[PDB]
């Protein structure tokens, strides 16, 4: 629970902002997806460097990516979820944002 | 929505301010000078506000002089329940400001107008010359040097930011004005001062042969 | 950043109005087209004058002749890929901009 | 919609100006003269405002009507206010101007109106006829030579450009617009002047045998 | 859905303080010390509210001055109806965390504007400064060391909570004050002070030279 | 449909007073005892109404601080019309009732608040003290031995039932009621007492030092 | 719809009407009987309107203690102005029908009451007590033996009906009245009596160890 | 309103 798995935040009819980590949107696939990814990364060092093996370092390189590669899933509206975030709060999703990346008057 | 309708009016308004004519006021020896581009004879579009005080505007006419109307009585009322050197051309830039807000927020149609609030020292006095412009939002903003207002103001700015001298007579000024503005003879052309000089009323129209010798 | 490669004007929710040059809308399809109309400008002036050869004035007047014909990249009111673009600038895209008898204006 | 609002406003106005008889007035050696297509014998669409102001109009009789007494009440308040000789035309105009800027914008129904107001010089005086034209959007337009209002203008317009001529006594200035106008006799016409040669009241009616005389 | 449309109010209006300077107030040996990034000439974001009481906000000029001057006319009305020691920082802070609920609740819009009230002892007492924040929610919140305002506030923050020393001299707080607002000139700083030593108004503003010496 | 909206604005009323503090009022040997969570210094919910009537509120501060100010005004305007000993606890709650069902009808949002009025005998006289509480819609419940306002009432109410003893002394009362409060020292605490054996005025607040010897 | 509004307010009061405790009037011997279930100690369904005329009602409390305080101004109002023995019961009930008529079709939400206006004769004088229901719409009922409200009125009054017996003495009245009021002790009733024999002011409660005695 | 005379 840190600021790097910051995934979403989600307002609702209520409005309270409520984070979503991408612990939220973890599956079996993703976790394969991760593997596989991390296998690729020990493959491409064997070619290059030439050390064999498999590294933990790869894996958490691995994670990294796979985190970052799904920064523009999220849309409009996004099912397969509402029907069980919007019941525990009550208020139905009205507005997601994604968090941390990177004259109309006058405002003294 | 907050976003689409307040902001709704700022197209609106810029759009309106586009089809009108250009003003520039600007800084010179002797206090300020406002040339306009102004056919009609009667209409005006640059006016006496206070001792030392002047105005000039760009946009729908029945608003900016609805304004220029409300200065005046506000600049008096103050003037006479205080006294003369009391009213100062930042009170009235900042009345035209909260004026123009709560139209720009509250009225049907927002005010398609835009403000110049200029003021010089009075008599045997010294101090430079303040130029204020206040936009249909209810922004203000301090200017050093010169204010172009309405129409097509890119051209007008660049042109005076090149040509602009501080201290330049009243001759060379006019040049300087009419020249950036064409970027027209005294029968298409408004021209005032504040002539810092006068011992009281300051804004001083030059117009007809006067005009004519010093263009 | 000259003044001379305007595309766009675009207004946010701040109320900030930025100009958006070419540089943020270069598509290689844009690319293409600039060279194609430089040739089809090399062809009016082989034509013209008889010399066979191709002026980098060509190019350079095709560049700012591209935008004289439409290439999709502006949007009436406020575009989805604005939207993503305004999500990058933090502000949302309000206003996009090219660049009678209804009352009196002086 | 602002726009919306604005196109069909306009439209609807338009629709009923040139759904209406047409009015001339011109310029002629001793004053101004009003020649309108007007068959009732009650219902008038020319009207003395004040000492030298005269007014003509062309649309809606209620509401030009209904302008033309709140012009009566301003002018008369005016002069006894502050005295005869400071009421001009061109206040007149301005007042006009910014009443039917407000009609138009806030009313349920735009005022379909067309508006002349003229104006000459003092008794002893030397001055050029003034003509303004104030149009149902609230805009002023200042005219040298003649006016025209309601119906078919362009037409009349083109046959008064060809006629017209400056200081033409008042029986060619009457041939000349009774002519642009047809492009009728005393039971179908209503003639006015604002003869500068009057003392105080120019305004002055010519109807019946002396109308038969000069036309 | 009122559950909703005040959730797009909070927004409006905690985004319209975003998009603006930043404020700062921290206590210090001699009062209290506002220190604002301020570009303009003119308009002042720190103000007198009485003898003992200062202001300071964050937010659209236009609407904190709107409460400036509501302020001012409260606590002077209850000053001459009771006396001078009756009015007090805390009812003061009371009436803003009313109004901007009211305002809050009822007006179109949410003001956009963040509010601090600042109060030291009287001459020759002893007591602590007291720092009041008031926000658009109308929610006041009772700080014992500093007040940050308007933009992003956390790195000011937090700069301070490592900066910050009971007891500083005005120099000293001066510089905290600075570095954390950095996280400017004397031509980009409103600065002033509460003077718990003065007898009677403790508000003094700071500027020009002698401002220039301090930092 | 009628019932159903006032279904979502019973829910709207009770979730502001489940965000909240909690408060306790309970009778013992010298009159009645309120203790209430509450971190400000300045901000109270308990308070004086007339010489034996007091008051403890929960909910958003605004409404209850309103209902307060309302309750002094209309305590004092009838001691003065008629005598002191007139304006009767029981007079109080039912006016806080009549008002809050006509908000909880008519108004936009209903009071998110939760009232409770408490009355003492006189001195030298004996009587049992009474507490009533009124509900957000106007509803009033008569109380014989103690309130809970605010927050999860659930607990604190069942905690009181057990710890609660008729005639217990000042000091015991206190340690219930914090105990059951907890289900906090003198800088979180507000506790006052409505003091039985006071000539007159018989609300009393306990802060500080006396409050730390109390507890 | 017109057909929407008149079936649907309809349902809404009758709902809140039969949504309360029961209420019973029966003439007796002596006058006329109020027995209600009352379990609070303050708030009271039975009151005097005028010297001889008695009150009772049943739904929500803090509209029909609008009406009654109505109805106490209606009746002191005209017997100052008139005389006291002007003003009868039949006067006052008919003000309730205009009311309550007037409140279901304007206001948002209807009257859920029913009221009872009880009348009995003047000292020394011989005349039957006079019974008027008043229902949520404005109808007005004359009964001459019982009015039966709030609840479900049909058991009680069917008991009623086979216990009733006219000139029955107070005692009896008061039994037959608890048991068909049944199908409760002093601390769940609220009993009084118009009471005939009394010289001016006719009702009078029956509380505490009378009432206990009574039953 | 069923109060018809």
């Amino acid at each position: 629970e840190i600021d790097d798995n910051r995934f979403l935040e989600v307002t609702y009819a209520n409005g309270d902002k409520e984070v979503m980590y991408f612990k939220d949107f973890n599956s079996g696939a993703m976790i394969q997806n991760v593997v596989d990814r991390a296998k690729k990364n020990a493959i491409k060092s064997v070619l290059e460097t030439g050390q064999p093996g498999l590294r933990i370092q790869h894996l958490l390189d691995s994670i990294v990516d796979e985190f970052a590669e799904n920064e523009d899933l999220p849309n409009t509206t996004n099912p397969d979820d509402w029907a069980r975030i919007s019941g525990k709060k009550g208020e139905r999703i009205v507005y997601i944002r994604t968090l941390v990346t990177g004259n109309l008057g006058q405002y003294l | 929505s907050p976003e689409q309708a307040m902001r709704e009016r700022s197209e609106l308004a810029r759009k309106g301010i586009a089809r009108a004519k250009s003003v520039v006021a600007l800084a010179y020896a002797g206090g300020v000078l406002f040339v306009a581009e102004n056919p009609s004879r009667s209409l005006q579009k640059i006016s006496e506000l206070y001792d030392r005080v002047g105005f000039a505007a760009a946009g729908k006419f029945n608003e900016f002089d609805n304004l220029r109307r409300g200065g005046i009585q506000f600049a008096d009322t103050r003037g006479y329940a205080y006294d003369r050197r009391d009213v100062t051309g930042r009170q009235l830039a900042n009345v035209y400001a909260q004026t123009l807000g709560t139209i720009f927020t509250e009225q049907a149609k927002p005010y398609e107008v835009e403000l110049c609030v200029a003021e010089v020292a009075h008599y045997g006095e010294t101090k430079r010359p303040e130029l204020y412009r206040i936009t249909y939002d209810g922004s203000i903003a301090d200017e050093p040097h010169f204010v172009v207002m309405g129409g097509t103001t890119e051209p007008i700015a660049n042109a005076l930011k090149e040509s602009y001298a501080e201290n330049a007579s009243l001759t060379d000024a006019l040049r300087i004005a009419v020249a950036a503005l064409r970027a027209l003879g005294v029968a298409s052309l408004e021209v005032a001062v504040l002539d810092a000089n006068r011992p009281r009323r300051a804004f001083r129209r030059i117009t007809g042969s006067a005009l004519q010798a010093l263009l | 950043e000259i003044d001379d490669n305007r595309f766009l004007e675009v207004t946010y929710a701040n109320g900030d109005k930025e100009v958006m040059y070419f540089k943020d809308f270069n598509s290689g399809a844009m690319i293409q087209n600039v060279v194609d109309r430089a040739k089809k400008n090399a062809i009016k002036s082989v034509l013209e004058t008889g010399q066979p050869g191709l002026r980098i004035q060509h190019l350079l007047d095709s560049i700012v002749d591209e935008f004289a014909e439409n290439e999709d990249l502006p949007n009436t009111t406020n575009p989805d890929d604005w939207a993503r673009i305004s999500g990058k600038k933090g502000e949302r895209i309000v206003y996009i901009r090219t660049l009678s008898n209804l009352g009196q204006y002086l």
